[PDB]
């Protein structure tokens, strides 16, 4: 189990996601997913016009 | 969180210097082009 | 409007031709003669003078047509003799202007059978000048020489 | 049946190798170039066929690797069929500084455009100026001539990192440039909060980084 | 899609190694039994495969294969030194008739060193080492070192095969003809080779 956590610790992407606790990083990633979804919605609306 | 993390690393690099690896495939060797030497012969002939 | 036309084709120091000028026709021009006479060579000279891009020129046999072969030899070098060579076209523009385009060809000394090309163009040449005479010097008793 | 692509190769792999973008990308990847998000054509192509390319290059004993920041690159093994090389220590100093620039929100106002002078100033701000000077010239003691030599060496290394894809010059100005996310590989020794020596040993065992 | 025979060819286990060697510029002769046979079998498709890189796959009339880059080559190019072509033309000369009786195909570094020194002009030798040099022992030692270095480069090109021991004795392959002169009807190879070396 310790090995699994050590393995995951390195795989964090950038500063705003640097909660060294992986499980805590999950929700920040999903927050980014939601943010990205909103941006995509606005952009595709622009594309239509 | 990283400010300390990275700044100390730069400060103390030379106590444990390390280097990354990259792919460095070889270049294709080719003949050096010698100065172009054309064939000059001052050809002559009977005109039709 | 009067469309432009190709007046003539000139070859100098090609394989079998020393200095020859074919006068083209307004509609159709035909070349005849036994095998190996030199018809395809005349075709090749024309197209070379039209598109001197040496990366493209590739003169396959009529047999093996359509086969992308990557042959070792493009087949142009052998159609040239040693020394300097020319290939030129005379054209009458829609504006009734006489313009002479062409290329200077020359074999490259060395194991690789390479060729050198240098295009050129002439404008305003008097109608009385023939390219065959313009490209040669009369040395000796009717024994003309080609000039670089 | 016989004479059928599936006999020799997966269809998706053949489809990838037949694409018009493959030769450019293969030539660059073997040269060591890193691929980020900005060059959409190449990055999207890599994402579409990732597993096929990884299985293909495995024949050469090299791993096609994807960093968490989303950039691909090649890491040769010990029995690699493709040669392998290591960066200089000055390259590392400038690389870590470029990373610290990318993170820095105080300079986010620049909107990504940095100047060589700013990079030099930051580098001298953090490192030991005179003792780092030892590598430029063994007799340097702060002379302006030697300072200019340091600046020019920095300029040259920055150009080399441009070839690796770590930085893009502006289309018309070569004195200013924009960063890419690939620079984060310079942080591989600190991204985990643990004992540095064990990190170093794991990196060297994984083939990421050699000593000097 | 992709031609079936091309997919077969590049699926073969020998391809990755041959690709790595070819992109480095190595020449494949009749000596490399398996590689040469592989190229003979799949030339028609490999030529097309490498044309996608703006690089030409040529089979020399003597029989050996090699790649020639165009100006628009997608593979980064590199170029040999003057001393390199000098040594190459020397090796082409040594591929002589009396060679068979003189050495039975196996030469030594000293043969080449002495031939190079004897046949070349002094001025271009100085240009090779350094213009400030003048007939000094250290210059000759440096020239020997450079000869060994360029000979190893040529070995990487496949021109010359070292006999498997630490000593510097080797044999010359047919692919050395790439340095050779143009041949005209009835011309003697010795004379034309010397004419270029002069
Ligand atoms: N590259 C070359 N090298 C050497 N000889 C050549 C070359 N190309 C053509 N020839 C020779 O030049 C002569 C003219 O050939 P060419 O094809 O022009 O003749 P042709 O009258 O068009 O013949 P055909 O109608 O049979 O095609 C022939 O002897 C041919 O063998
Ligand atoms: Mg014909």
């Amino acid at each position: 189990f310790i090995a699994v956590y050590q393995h995951l610790r390195e795989r964090i992407r950038q500063d705003i996601i640097r909660t060294d606790d992986p499980v805590d990083a999950i929700e920040q990633m999903e927050i980014e997913l939601a943010r990205l979804t909103e941006e995509l919605t606005a952009r595709e609306q622009k594309l239509a016009i | 969180i990283f400010s300390q993390r990275l700044r100390q690393s730069v400060q103390h690099y030379f106590d444990n210097p390390w280097t990354l690896t990259v792919a460095n495939a070889e270049r294709l060797l080719d003949m050096r082009d010698e100065e172009l030497a054309l064939r000059n012969e001052e050809v002559t002939g009977e005109l039709p | 409007i009067e469309r432009g036309k190709f007046r003539s084709l000139t070859l100098v120091n090609w394989n079998g031709f020393f200095a020859r000028t074919f006068d083209l026709d307004e509609l159709v021009t035909t070349l005849s003669g036994g095998n190996g006479a030199g018809k395809s060579t005349t075709m090749a000279a024309f197209v070379t003078a039209l598109i001197p891009d040496l990366t493209l020129l590739h003169f396959r046999n009529t047999t093996e047509a359509g086969a992308t072969s990557g042959s070792r030899d493009k087949g142009l070098h052998g159609k040239l003799r040693a020394g300097v060579c020319y290939s030129t076209l005379d054209v009458i523009n829609s504006r009734h202007q006489r313009v002479v385009v062409g290329v200077r060809l020359q074999q490259v000394a060395g194991r690789d059978r390479k060729v050198d090309i240098k295009p050129f163009m002439i404008q305003g040449l008097p109608t009385a000048i023939q390219p065959t005479q313009l490209l040669t010097e009369n040395v000796g008793e009717r024994q003309a020489r080609v000039l670089p | 049946s016989s004479t059928h692509i599936e006999q020799f190769m997966p269809v998706k792999l053949a489809q990838a190798l037949a694409n018009s973008l493959f030769p450019e990308l293969d030539s660059q990847l073997r040269a060591g170039r890193h691929i980020g998000i900005d060059d959409l054509d190449n990055h999207a192509f890599l994402m579409d066929f990732q597993e096929q390319l990884e299985e293909f290059y495995a024949r050469y004993n090299v791993e096609l690797i994807r960093a968490p920041e989303g950039f691909f690159y090649l890491r040769p093994r010990s029995t690699t069929l493709i040669p392998r090389s290591v960066l200089s220590e000055l390259d590392m100093m400038v690389g870590k500084i470029l990373c610290y620039l990318y993170l820095s929100p105080e300079r986010l106002a620049n909107q990504g455009i940095f100047t060589s002078q700013e990079l030099y100033e930051e580098l001298i701000s953090l490192a030991d100026e005179g003792k780092l000077m030892k590598f430029v010239n063994q007799r340097s003691s702060g002379s302006d001539l030697d300072k200019q030599k340091l600046q020019e060496k920095v300029r040259t290394t920055l150009n080399r990192l441009r070839r690796l894809g770590m930085v893009y010059f502006l289309p018309n100005n070569n004195n200013k440039f924009t960063i890419t996310e690939a620079v984060f590989r310079f942080g591989a020794d600190v991204r985990s909060g643990d004992d540095p020596r064990e990190i170093q040993l794991r990196m060297i065992r994984d083939g990421e980084a050699m000593p000097v």
